[PDB]
C-alpha cells in the first residue's frame, strides 16, 4: 500500500495544516504516484488524489470562481467576524475542519457591489441603477438557504477591503432577547442591554482600524466618566466608553452611547458604510416583549383592596414594534430620510421557526430540533415589507450542490473526521451524491444533515455487492 | 388583549350597511336562540381530534 | 409562586421568557420560608395542622 | 365561565395610546387610525357589543398561567348521556351507522 | 373491466371527474358535487402555478447527447429494455406535459381541512328532485331501505 | 340571498336551503312548523330589498399595516423626540454625577406615587 | 403496462400492518427531468421529519430498476387508520411497498428486480389485537398468586 | 440524554472558542479522545463475560439481574484491559501533542 | 363505433351556467366508452353532426 | 438538564442489547454524531457501532447457519469471540458517548440530574431538589438552593 | 473525442502526442479536408 | 487583469458554443445571456473534471478493499 | 403532520427515571401541565390518591384540551389581520359577490377568470389600497403609499 | 330501480362467560365476543310525476316481504308552499332594536 | 330578445298551475300578488 | 407460567413466520448484476 511513502508537503496556509494522520484517511482519499523532473533529473512521489481547495484573498477571487470552493483562515476569520456568524453557517466548520464557502453566483454579484462601495462616489450612477433608487438589498429565499452565509461572505468582503461595516449577524438577540429595557434619554423608546454591550464590544473591535481615525462630530464632551477613565476623542474610544463599565451602570452607559452612535454615524456624508443585518425579517414587525401594563407604573399599596388584577390573571398587551427600539430607530431614520448616499444596507430574511400546519401537539422535550428556533407564525413578504430591493434566492442548482457535498465529505475525511479506516463501509461517492440529492431535495441546510445522517443509511447494497464481486474475481484468479 | 367590542351604527357609517350583530340577533329572533352573555371570548377552542 | 409567574407575565418585557425558557422550583420547594438554607424544611412542617401541604 | 375577564384599561388597545398616556403625554397622534366602520377582534365569535371581553391568548405562558380548571368528575354531554357510555352504547334501533334521514 | 384492476379503475373516474368538472354544476347534487380532492386542492394552491424549467445541468446533458454525441437521451418509457423483443411506444411516452398545477398534487393544510368538513357537513344537501334530464331530475323519489339477519337474504 | 345566508348560518349548502322540523311528533304538525320558520326567515331576509342599510357588510380581512408603513414608527415627532433628547441627556448626566446609576424611571418616565 | 392513456398515470396498492397502514401511489413520469415525491400533498421530507433511513427505502425501487427518480412524480395517499406523523418504519415499508407496485403497473420488465429484491412480496403480520383479560390489554396476562 | 438545544448551545460555545482564540479546551477534548476512543484489541479464544446459571423449578430473576449489576459494576472502566490505554501504547491515527495540530500551523513553514 | 342516431344539437353560451338543448339532427357516434371510469355519471357519447 | 429526577442506571449490557430502539436508534445515533463532529473528534467509535449494528439489524430476521457440529469446538469459540469483541465495542461507545455528554454539559454550564458526576468542579456527583434530603449516596444534607457549580454571569 | 472529455489510460500519453499522431494521420491519409474539421484542428491548435 | 472573460479551453468554448446554438433555438431554460452562459459552460467543465476525477480515485479505491 | 405527542400514555407498573423509560409525569410530557395531573411520592391506594388523576379517560381528556389550546395559541399567532366590515361597494371587484358561509360550500376561487385561484376565505388585503375607503375623513394620508417594486427594471438581480 | 347499498348495522358485545363469584383475573381472561348484524340494501326510484297508485302499490309491500325482513319508505316530494306577505311582510327594523337581553 | 324572454319565462304561479295539473304537485296555490308560490320539496320517512 | 418453567425457545413457532422468504434477507442491489458480469466478462477477456 501507499502510505509509508508519502510525507505531508510543505504547509503554506492554515488549511494545509489541517490534514490527518496519514494512516487514518489512506483508505478514504487514494493517493497516486505522480512523476516530473525535479531540477532536471525526474523524480516519482505519491500525492493525494485530492486537495482542499485554495485559501485566496476576496480580492483574488474571479470570474472563474463561480460554483466553486475556496477556503479562509483561522486567523483571518478571528480578525474579520468577531460578531460572530449566521445561526447555522457554522456548524460545517469544526475547529480541525478547514473553514469553506462556495462562491456562489449571487456572491459574485455581492462582491462586485462591495467593490463599487470601495469608491462609491466615482461611480454613485452606477450604484444607483444598481438598486433601482432603493436604500439597499434584501435577501429573501425557502427556509435552509445560503442567505446566511451570503451575508458571512459580505462581511468578508468588506472587512478585507477594509469598509466600516455594521454586522449583526442574529437579530433574535435584539427582537427576541431575554430581557428588555427602557431607554435611558429616549422618551418613548426601548432597548435591549444584553445585545447592546455584547454589539458595541464586537462593532469596535471588528472596525478598530477604521473608526480610530475618525473624530465625534455631534458627541457631548461633558459624558460621565469614572476616576482613571478618559473623555472619548475618539469614535472607536467612545465604542469602548460605551461597555467598559460594570453592572448596572453600564445598562444606562450603553443606552446613550448607541444613541450617539447612530446619530454620529447618520452624521457621515463622505466615508461608504456597509450595514449587514441578518433576518431582518425580525426589525420590521413586533418583537416579542409586552409593554408593562400600566398597574405596575403606578403603585399600590395594599394589594388585597386596590382595584387592581395583575395578580389574579396573566393578560396580553401590545407587543413593542422592533420600530421602537433605540437600535433601530437609527436605522430606520437613515432608510426613511434622504440626504445620506453612502449608507448600503444588506438584509437578509431569516425563516426558521417552529413548524405549525393545522393541529400542533406538545412537542418531544428530547427529540426537538426547532426548540431553539424563534416562533413568530406570521407570514412575510420582503418585497412589501421592506424598502430594499428583494433578492430570490432559492436552493443548490446540482452544479453547487456537487461542489458543496463534494468539499464537506472529502474534507471531512482528510481533516479526520470522516470513516477513515471504515471507508469500504460507506457507498462511492457518485451512489452518495445520488442519495442526497432525493433525501435533502438539493437545500443547502438539507445536506449538511444527510450528510452527517450517511452512516445511518441500512439501505444500500453497493459496497456488499463489490465486496462480493471483488472476492469472486479473486478466487477465480488463485484457480487460474 | 382585553378590549371592549365596539358597534358602529349603519346611520352613523359613511355608508350604511346591515352590521353582524343586527343580523345574528335578526338570527335569534328567527329560531329561538340563546346569547350566553358569559361567554368568554378567548375560549372558542376546536376539537382537533374529532374536526 | 402563582403570584410571582402572573406579575412575570403582566410586566411584559420578557415575553414567553416565563415559560418557554425560564423553569421553576418544584411545588414543594417554593412554599418554604424567606430564610431556609436547608433541603429538609419542608420535612419541619406541622403534621397536625390539616392544611393540605401549606405549612 | 372561565377564563375570568380582568378588569379593562383605558390605553391598553395599542401602543401609540399606551406611549400617548402612560409614557411620556407629549405623542401627537391619540391611538392608532381607526377605520370608520366596526372592527371585529374575534372574527369567529360574535361578541355582545358594549361588553368587555378577550381575545384567545397569542402566548403560550398566559395559557397555562390562567385561572383554567381540569376535568375532574364525569364528562357529561348535552345528548350523549342518554347513552349510558362508550362501553354501554344504547341503540334504540338497529340502523345503519351511516344512514340517512331524508 | 380487463382495462385497470379495481383501484386504477375508481382513480380514474376520479381523474375524469376533474377533467370534466365545472363548479356552476355543484349547486345541485351533495358530496358528488364535490370535485377531485388532490386536483381541486392542488389546483386552488398558489405555489403550484410557478413550474421551475428543466434545470441546467440537464439541459447541457440533453444538448451534449443530442447535437454533440448524436444519440438524444431516450425517456424511460421508450427504452426497450426487453432483450427478447421490440415493444412498440407508448402513446404516452415523452408528449405528457409536465406541471406542478396538476401532478403531484401539493395543498395548504387549510384548504384540505375546509375541504374535508365541508364534505362531510354537505351530506344531505342534495336537491334530489329536479328538472333535469336524464337519470337524475324527477317529481318524486322513494327509498326502500329493507332490512333483514343475513346478507343474502 | 347573502342576507338569507348568513341568517342561516349551516340550513342553507351547496344553494339548497334545508330545514329539519323535529318540533312535533306529528308530520302534519312539523310540516306546518316548518312552512312557518321558512316563510318567517324568508320574509326576515327579504329585508334587502328595501335599501342599502339592509345590505348585509362583506367581511374583508384587512392586514395589520405593512413593514414600509411600520418603519415610520421611528420618525414620529422626530424633531420633538430629538429636541427632548438632549434635555434628558442633560439630566441623566447630572444625576449620574451623585449616583452610580440612573435609571428611565427618573430620567423621562413618570411613575405616580400613591 | 397497465395505465391511464390520457394522464400517464399509473396506480399501485400497498398495505403494512393488515389494516393500519394503506397507500395508494400515483406515478408519472416528468420530461423535464425534475421529480419530486409527495405524501398527502405534502414533501416527502416534510411528511417523514428529513429521517434518512425512512426515506432511503423510497428511493430504494428506483435503484433496484436502475431507474432515476428525479424522472418521475410520486403522489402518495393515506387510506385506513390515518395520522398525525408516520414517521415510522412500518409505514415506510408501506410507502416503498406502494412505489414498487406503481413502478412494476408503470413500467412492466421491472416486476423482475423488484420481485427478486421482495419489494412486492406482503407480509402479513399485524399488532395482535386487543383483549381485556391482558393486564396491559395485548400480551401481558395478570398477576398469579 | 442529549438534546438538540445543547447542540446548538455547545455550537455557539465553541464559535465563541474559536472566535476568540481560546484552544485549551479543544486540546483537552481532543486528548481526552485520543486517550479513550482506541481500538479495542481482539480477545483471545475462550473469552467469554460469565453468564448465570439456568434451573427450571424456580427461576429467581432478582438474583438474575443482581449477578448482572454487580458484574458490571465491578467491570469499571478503569481496569478494561482490553481497550488499550497509557503512554506506551502507539496511536498512529492521531496527533499525538497539540504542536502538531492545525491551530499552530505558524511553525510548520519552509 | 359509427351508430346512426340522432342527437339535440348543444348550444354554448356564457350566459348560461347549465349546457343549453338544440334541435335533435343525426349524428354518427366516434366512440363511446361503456366503462364508468372512462365516462362517469353524467356519461357523454362522442358524436360527429353531419350537417356541418 | 430538563431531566432533575433521580435515575436509576442500567447494565451496559442491558443497554447493548436492546436494538434499534433506543440504544442503536438512528435519531440518538445522529444527535451523538452531530455532538461529536462539533466537537471535532473522529467519530470511530461510533462509526464502528453503526457498521456492525446496520448489518445485525439486517440479518435479524433470517435463521442461523446449518453446521455439522465442530468436535474442537473452534467455531463455538470463534462466534463467542466475535460477539464479545463486538460488545466490547459498543462498550467503549457507550463510555464515550456518556464521557463526553458530561465533559459537554460542563463545558455549557448545564446543570445534570441528581447523582451524577461531571468531572469539571462536580466530582463528588450532583444532588439538587431531590424527594429525599440528603445526597442519598453520602447522607450528607444539602442546601436550600441546589448548588452553584458555575458562576453567575455568562 | 480528442477534445471533449479526458482519457485514462496505464499510460497517460499528451495532448500534444495524441493531436500531433491524429494530425500526421489525416495528412498521410487522403481525405478531402472540409472547413469543419480545419476549424475543429485549428480551435485545438487556438490554446495548448 | 485578473482573469479574462473567455473560453479557457476547447471544451470551454465547444460548451460556449453549444449554448448558444440553445439560445438560438429557443429551449425552455436556456439563460440566453452571456454572463450567465458562462457560467453554465465554467460549471459545466467543473462537474466533468469532477467526475472524471472520482472515476480516477475510484479505481484505486477498488485494489485497497479488505476482500 | 406534527410531531407532537398528542396521546397520553397508558397506566402501567411504576415508571423509573432511566433511559427508555421517563416518570409519566415528570415534567416535560405535555409540558409543564402535568403537574395538574401528577401525585408525587409514595401513595396509599386504600386511603389516599385522587382518582380522577388515575382515571385514564380523563386525563385523555385533560391532553386533548391542552392540546387545543397550543393548536388555537398558534392559530391566533398566524392570524396578524383582523375583519373589518365594508358595505359591498367599497370591496374590490374580487369581493363583490355572494360568499358561502364556512363549510357550507366548495371552497371558493378568487375569480378563476384571470387566472387566480387563490382562496377567497383566506386571502388578505392591505391596509394601503383600502386606506381610503377606511378612512374618507382622514384628509392627508397618515398611512404612506406602498411603493412597489417595477420588475421590468434593470436590477442587480437581473445581471446588469 | 336501481338497488343500491348500505353499511350493516355490526354491534360486538363482549361479556364474560365464567360463573365463578371470586377470580377475577379469570373472569376476565373468560371474555367472549359475539357481534349481532342487521344487513340493508336500498332501492331508489325517481318517478317524473306524483301518483298515489304507485304508492298504494308501494306501501303494500310490507305485507309479503320474505321471512324475517323489515322495510322503511323514505318519500322525497315536491311540493307547493305560499309565501305571502300579508302575514309575514318585509317591513323595517323596529325603532328601537332588540337587544341580547330579548 | 325580447321575444324569446317572453315565450321562454313562466311566472311562479304558471308555473304551479302546470305542474299541478299534469303532474299532481300537491299543495295550495296563490294567485295574489302579494303572495309567492315556492315549489320546494319534502322529505319524511314512514315505517310500520 | 401457572407456577412452571418456562418452555425453551424452540417449542415456540416462528418468530418470523409471517415474513415472505424473499424478505429474510433481502436481496437488494439488482442493478448491479449486469454492471458486474459486464465487468466480469470485459476482465475475463483481458
Ligand atoms: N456559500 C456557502 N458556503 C458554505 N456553506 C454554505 C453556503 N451556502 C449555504 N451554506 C450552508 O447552508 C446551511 C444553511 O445556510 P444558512 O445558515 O444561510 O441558512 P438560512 O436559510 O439562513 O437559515 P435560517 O432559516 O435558519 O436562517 C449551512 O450549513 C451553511 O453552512
Ligand atoms: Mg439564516
Amino acid at each position: 500500500s501507499l502510505a509509508a511513502m508519502y510525507m505531508r508537503p510543505p504547509v503554506t496556509c492554515y488549511t494545509d495544516a489541517c490534514e490527518a494522520p496519514v494512516a487514518m484517511w489512506d483508505g478514504a482519499i487514494p493517493l497516486k504516484e505522480t512523476r516530473k523532473l525535479k531540477n532536471g533529473v525526474p523524480v516519482r512521489t505519491v500525492s493525494r488524489t485530492y486537495s482542499h481547495p485554495p485559501q485566496l484573498t476576496p480580492t483574488q477571487l474571479s470570474f472563474n470562481d463561480i460554483n466553486s470552493m475556496y477556503c479562509v483562515g483561522n486567523d483571518e476569520l478571528i480578525q474579520f467576524f468577531p460578531e460572530g456568524l449566521g445561526g447555522r453557517v457554522f456548524q460545517t466548520m469544526p475547529p480541525g475542519h478547514p473553514r469553506g464557502f462556495l462562491y456562489r453566483k449571487e456572491t459574485h454579484l455581492l462582491n462586485l457591489f462591495v467593490d463599487k462601495v470601495q469608491h462609491w462616489h466615482t461611480k454613485r450612477s452606477v450604484l444607483s441603477s444598481l438598486t433601482n433608487g432603493r436604500t439597499g438589498f434584501i435577501v429573501d429565499g425557502p427556509t435552509g438557504c445560503g442567505k446566511s452565509a451570503l451575508m458571512c461572505q459580505v462581511v468578508h468582503f468588506a472587512r478585507s477591503r477594509n469598509i466600516v461595516t455594521l454586522y449583526v449577524p442574529d437579530a433574535k438577540v435584539w427582537t427576541h432577547g431575554e430581557w428588555c429595557w427602557p431607554s435611558t434619554i429616549l422618551p418613548g423608546f426601548f432597548d435591549a442591554p444584553d445585545a447592546a454591550r455584547s454589539f458595541l464590544k464586537y462593532f469596535a473591535v471588528a472596525n478598530r482600524a477604521t473608526l480610530t481615525s475618525w473624530k465625534l462630530r455631534c458627541t457631548p464632551k461633558d459624558l460621565p466618566t469614572e476616576q482613571g477613565e478618559r473623555q472619548p476623542q475618539n469614535l472607536y474610544e467612545l465604542c469602548e466608553w460605551g461597555h467598559r463599565a460594570v453592572a448596572p451602570a453600564s445598562i444606562d452607559r450603553q443606552s446613550v452611547c448607541v444613541k450617539f452612535l447612530m446619530d454620529e454615524l447618520s452624521e457621515e456624508k463622505k466615508l461608504p458604510v456597509v450595514i449587514v443585518v441578518d433576518g431582518w425579517n425580525l426589525f420590521s414587525h413586533e418583537t416579542h416583549f409586552r409593554y408593562p401594563h400600566p398597574d405596575f407604573l403606578r403603585g399600590l399599596a395594599s394589594f388585597n383592596e386596590s382595584s387592581t388584577d395583575i395578580d389574579l390573571y396573566p393578560q396580553e398587551l401590545p407587543r413593542i414594534p422592533a420600530s421602537r427600539l433605540s437600535f433601530v430607530r437609527g436605522l430606520n431614520k437613515m432608510i426613511l430620510s434622504g440626504d445620506d448616499p453612502n449608507k448600503f444596507f444588506i438584509t437578509c430574511t431569516t425563516r426558521d421557526f417552529k413548524p405549525f400546519d393545522g393541529i400542533s401537539g406538545f412537542p418531544n422535550v428530547e427529540t426537538d430540533r426547532f426548540a431553539n428556533s424563534l416562533d413568530e407564525y406570521a407570514p412575510y413578504d420582503p418585497e412589501k415589507d421592506s424598502h430594499f430591493h428583494p433578492i430570490q434566492i432559492g436552493n443548490f442548482d446540482e452544479y453547487e450542490y456537487r461542489s458543496f457535498l463534494r468539499f464537506l465529505i472529502n474534507s471531512g475525511e482528510l481533516a479526520g473526521l470522516g470513516w477513515g479506516p471504515l471507508w469500504h463501509a460507506s457507498s462511492d461517492f457518485e451512489r452518495k451524491l445520488y442519495k442526497i440529492g432525493f433525501l435533502s431535495g438539493r437545500n443547502p441546510q438539507g445536506v449538511v444533515d444527510h450528510y452527517h445522517q450517511e452512516l445511518v443509511w441500512r439501505y444500500d447494497y453497493q459496497r456488499t455487492r463489490q465486496k462480493q464481486y471483488l472476492l469472486k474475481r479473486r478466487m477465480e484468479g488463485m484457480s487460474r | 388583549g382585553v378590549h371592549r367590542v365596539g358597534y358602529t351604527h349603519p346611520s352613523t357609517l359613511p355608508v350604511p350597511c346591515a352590521q353582524r350583530w343586527d343580523l345574528r340577533l335578526a338570527r335569534a329572533r328567527i329560531f329561538q336562540e340563546y346569547i350566553e352573555e358569559k361567554a368568554p371570548g378567548a375560549w372558542q377552542l376546536e376539537d382537533e381530534r374529532s374536526m | 409562586h402563582r403570584p410571582v409567574k402572573r406579575l412575570f407575565c403582566n410586566i411584559g418585557l420578557m415575553g414567553p421568557q416565563i415559560t418557554t425558557k425560564a423553569r421553576w422550583k418544584p411545588y414543594r420547594f417554593a412554599t418554604n420560608p424567606a430564610g431556609t438554607s436547608k433541603a429538609e424544611r419542608m420535612y419541619q412542617r406541622d403534621k397536625t395542622v390539616y392544611t393540605h401541604g401549606h405549612n | 365561565r372561565f377564563p375570568p375577564t380582568p378588569s379593562e384599561t383605558p390605553a391598553t388597545q395599542d401602543w401609540m395610546a399606551y406611549t400617548a398616556k402612560y409614557l411620556d403625554k407629549q405623542f401627537t397622534i391619540s391611538a392608532e387610525p381607526a377605520p370608520v366602520y366596526n372592527v371585529n377582534k374575534l372574527w369567529p365569535m360574535q361578541q355582545i357589543p358594549g361588553k368587555v371581553d378577550q381575545t384567545p391568548f397569542e402566548e403560550d405562558q398566559t395559557w397555562l398561567l390562567h385561572s383554567i380548571p381540569v376535568q375532574q368528575l364525569e364528562m357529561h354531554h348535552h345528548e350523549k348521556d342518554l347513552q349510558d357510555l362508550p362501553f354501554i352504547n344504547h341503540e334504540q334501533f338497529p340502523r345503519s351507522l351511516e344512514w340517512n334521514a331524508p | 373491466f380487463n382495462e385497470f384492476d379495481a383501484k386504477g379503475r375508481e382513480y380514474v373516474q376520479y381523474m375524469r371527474e376533474f377533467a370534466r368538472f365545472d363548479p356552476r354544476k355543484s349547486r345541485g347534487n351533495g358530496q358528488k358535487g364535490f370535485p377531485f380532492r388532490d386536483a381541486y386542492l392542488t389546483k386552488m394552491n398558489e405555489a403550484n402555478q410557478k413550474t421551475p424549467p428543466p434545470t441546467l445541468e440537464t439541459i447541457m446533458d440533453r444538448a451534449v447527447r443530442e447535437h454533440h454525441q448524436h444519440a438524444r437521451i431516450l425517456s424511460p418509457l421508450e427504452v426497450q429494455r426487453d432483450v427478447g423483443r421490440l415493444e412498440p411506444i407508448p402513446s404516452y411516452a415523452g408528449k405528457i406535459n409536465a406541471d406542478r398545477s396538476v401532478f403531484p398534487f401539493q395543498w395548504k393544510t387549510e384548504d384540505w381541512y375546509e375541504y374535508e368538513v365541508a364534505k362531510v357537513r354537505n351530506r344531505r344537501f342534495v336537491f334530489e328532485n329536479t328538472e333535469e334530464d336524464g337519470i337524475r331530475g324527477s317529481e318524486v323519489t322513494y327509498k326502500i331501505v329493507l332490512e333483514g339477519f343475513w346478507d343474502h337474504h | 340571498e347573502r342576507r338569507l345566508r348568513i341568517l342561516a348560518q349551516h340550513r342553507v349548502g351547496m344553494g339548497v336551503l334545508k330545514l329539519d322540523a323535529d318540533k312535533y311528533e306529528d308530520q302534519a304538525d312539523n310540516v306546518t312548523f316548518g312552512t312557518t320558520k321558512l316563510s318567517e326567515l324568508l320574509a326576515d331576509a327579504r329585508k334587502a330589498q328595501l335599501g342599502e342599510e339592509y345590505w348585509p357588510s362583506v367581511e374583508l380581512k384587512v392586514r395589520k399595516p405593512s413593514g414600509q408603513s411600520k418603519a415610520h414608527y421611528s420618525l414620529i415627532d422626530n424633531e420633538r423626540i430629538e429636541k427632548r433628547s438632549g434635555e434628558l441627556y442633560e439630566k441623566y448626566r447630572d444625576a449620574k454625577k451623585r449616583s452610580l446609576f440612573v435609571t428611565p424611571m427618573e430620567t423621562w418616565l413618570e411613575v405616580k406615587g400613591m | 403496462a397497465e395505465v391511464d392513456p390520457e394522464t400517464g398515470i399509473a396506480v399501485g396498492r400497498g398495505c403494512a400492518d393488515g389494516e393500519k397502514y394503506h397507500f395508494t401511489a400515483l406515478l408519472r413520469e416528468n420530461r423535464d427531468h425534475n421529480g419530486i415525491i409527495t405524501v398527502m400533498g405534502k414533501p416527502l421530507s416534510l411528511v417523514l421529519d428529513n429521517k434518512a433511513w425512512l426515506m432511503e427505502m423510497v428511493l430504494m425501487p428506483f435503484d433496484e430498476a436502475n431507474l432515476d427518480y428525479r424522472d418521475f412524480d410520486a403522489h402518495i395517499v393515506s387510506e385506513g387508520h390515518a395520522m398525525p406523523s408516520i414517521a415510522n418504519e412500518i409505514a415506510a415499508f408501506a410507502l416503498r411497498m406502494a412505489v414498487a407496485n406503481a413502478l412494476v403497473k408503470l413500467i412492466p420488465l421491472t416486476r423482475i428486480p423488484l420481485k427478486k429484491s421482495g419489494l412486492l412480496s406482503v407480509d402479513r403480520r399485524r399488532e395482535r389485537g386487543q383483549f381485556p383479560g391482558y393486564l396491559d390489554g395485548k400480551k401481558v396476562k395478570r398477576r398469579f398468586a | 440524554r442529549l438534546t438538540y438545544d445543547h447542540l446548538d448551545q455547545l455550537q455557539q460555545w465553541t464559535m465563541r472558542a474559536t472566535l476568540d482564540g481560546r484552544t485549551e479546551e479543544f486540546n483537552r477534548i481532543r486528548d481526552l479522545h485520543r486517550e479513550w476512543s482506541q481500538h479495542p484489541l481482539m480477545p483471545v479464544l475462550g473469552d467469554v463475560e460469565p453468564k448465570f446459571p439456568l434451573n427450571l423449578f424456580k427461576q429467581n430473576h432478582r438474583a438474575k439481574k443482581r449477578f448482572l449489576v454487580r458484574w458490571h459494576k465491578a467491570n469499571t472502566p478503569a481496569n478494561w484491559l482490553w481497550m488499550p490505554r497509557g503512554p506506551t501504547v502507539v496511536t498512529p491515527l492521531h496527533r499525538t501533542n497539540p504542536t502538531q495540530y492545525p491551530e499552530n500551523w505558524k511553525q510548520m513553514v519552509q | 363505433e359509427g351508430l346512426p342516431v340522432r342527437a339535440r344539437r348543444p348550444i354554448f353560451s356564457s350566459s348560461a351556467e347549465q349546457r343549453i338543448a338544440g334541435g335533435p339532427q343525426r349524428a354518427v357516434i366516434i366512440q363511446y366508452h361503456h366503462q364508468p371510469f372512462f365516462n362517469p355519471e353524467p356519461r357523454l357519447v362522442k358524436v360527429a353532426f353531419q350537417c356541418d | 438538564n430538563t431531566f432533575l429526577t433521580s435515575s436509576v442506571a442500567t447494565p451496559p449490557i442491558s443497554v447493548i442489547r436492546t436494538g434499534p430502539k433506543w440504544w442503536a436508534h438512528p435519531e440518538r445515533m445522529v444527535r451523538q454524531k452531530l455532538m461529536y463532529f462539533t466537537l471535532g473528534v473522529d467519530q470511530l467509535p461510533l462509526r464502528r457501532t453503526a457498521v456492525i449494528q446496520r448489518d445485525l439489524q439486517r440479518f435479524h430476521m433470517c435463521k442461523p447457519p446449518p453446521r455439522v457440529g465442530d468436535s474442537t469446538g473452534y467455531k463455538r469459540s470463534r462466534a463467542a469471540q466475535l460477539n464479545t469483541w463486538y460488545r466490547r465495542i459498543q462498550y467503549q461507545e457507550y463510555h464515550m458517548q456518556h464521557l463526553f455528554t458530561r465533559h459537554v454539559w460542563g463545558l455549557l454550564r448545564v446543570y445534570p440530574g441528581n447523582t451524577t458526576k461531571i468531572q469539571g468542579k462536580a466530582d463528588d456527583g450532583y444532588v439538587g431538589y431531590d424527594s429525599v434530603p440528603f445526597h442519598r449516596y453520602n447522607r450528607a444534607p444539602l442546601p436550600f438552593p441546589a448548588r452553584e457549580l458555575y458562576e453567575r454571569r455568562k | 473525442r480528442m477534445v471533449d472529455a479526458d482519457f485514462d489510460d496505464q499510460r497517460p500519453v499528451s495532448e500534444r502526442r495524441l493531436f500531433l499522431s491524429l494530425l500526421t494521420m489525416i495528412s498521410y491519409s487522403g481525405v478531402l479536408y472540409t472547413s469543419d474539421l480545419m476549424a475543429q484542428l485549428m480551435e485545438m491548435v487556438k490554446y495548448s | 487583469m485578473q482573469k479574462l472573460l473567455s473560453p479557457r479551453t476547447a471544451r470551454h468554448a465547444r460548451l460556449f458554443r453549444l449554448a448558444g446554438k440553445l439560445a438560438d433555438s429557443g429551449s425552455p431554460g436556456v439563460p440566453k445571456s452571456d454572463g450567465e452562459r458562462l457560467v453554465w459552460v465554467n460549471s459545466h467543465v467543473r462537474r466533468d473534471k469532477d467526475i472524471s476525477l472520482s472515476q480516477e480515485e475510484e479505481r484505486i479505491r477498488e485494489l485497497m478493499m479488505p476482500l | 403532520v406534527s410531531t407532537g405527542e398528542f396521546d397520553h400514555p397508558p397506566f402501567q407498573f411504576r415508571q423509573r427515571h432511566t433511559f427508555n423509560t421517563t416518570p409519566l409525569h415528570d415534567a416535560n410530557r405535555f409540558g409543564g401541565r402535568t403537574a395538574y395531573l401528577r401525585e408525587i411520592g409514595p401513595v396509599n391506594i386504600k386511603k389516599q390518591g385522587r382518582r380522577f388523576k388515575k382515571d385514564p379517560r380523563t386525563v385523555q381528556f385533560n391532553v386533548d384540551v391542552w392540546c387545543a389550546q397550543q393548536t388555537l395559541r398558534k392559530r391566533w399567532k398566524q392570524r396578524d389581520w383582523e375583519v373589518i366590515e365594508i358595505p359591498f361597494r367599497l370591496v374590490p371587484r374580487e369581493q363583490q359577490r355572494v360568499i358561502p358561509e364556512l363549510y357550507t360550500d366548495i371552497p371558493q376561487m378568487t375569480d378563476p377568470a384571470r387566472n387566480d385561484f387563490s382562496n377567497i376565505r383566506n386571502k388578505v388585503y392591505d391596509r394601503e389600497e383600502l386606506q381610503g375607503v377606511l378612512f374618507p375623513a382622514a384628509g392627508a394620508m397618515l398611512y404612506p403609499p406602498l411603493q412597489r417594486v417595477d420588475k421590468q427594471a434593470m436590477t442587480l438581480d437581473k445581471y446588469l | 330501480p336501481h338497488v343500491e347499498k348500505l353499511e350493516p348495522w355490526v354491534r360486538m358485545a363482549e361479556f364474560w362467560t365464567s360463573s365463578s363469584d371470586t377470580s377475577f383475573t379469570e373472569l376476565e381472561m373468560s371474555t367472549a365476543h359475539y357481534e349481532f348484524r342487521k344487513f340493508f340494501r336500498v332501492i331508489i326510484c325517481k318517478l317524473p310525476f306524483q301518483s298515489t297508485e304507485f304508492e298504494k302499490r308501494m306501501y303494500d309491500i310490507r305485507h309479503w316481504l320474505h321471512r324475517q325482513t323489515s322495510c322503511e319508505f323514505h318519500t322525497i316530494y315536491r311540493r307547493n308552499v305560499i309565501h305571502d306577505s300579508a302575514v309575514f311582510p318585509t317591513e323595517h327594523d323596529p325603532a328601537t332594536p332588540t337587544t341580547h337581553e330579548h | 330578445m325580447h321575444i324569446f324572454i317572453r315565450l321562454s319565462y313562466v311566472p311562479h304561479a304558471g308555473a304551479a298551475t302546470i305542474a299541478r295539473l299534469s303532474r299532481r304537485r300537491i299543495g295550495p296555490i296563490g294567485l295574489e300578488p302579494h303572495q309567492f308560490n315556492v315549489p320546494a320539496e319534502l322529505g319524511f320517512v314512514e315505517q310500520y | 407460567r401457572r407456577g412452571k418453567p418456562r418452555p425453551r425457545a424452540g417449542m415456540f413457532p416462528d418468530k418470523y413466520r409471517r415474513v415472505p422468504m424473499l424478505l429474510k434477507p433481502q436481496q437488494g442491489g439488482q442493478q448491479y448484476f449486469n454492471h458486474f458480469l459486464i465487468r466480469s466478462t470485459n476482465d475475463r477477456l483481458t
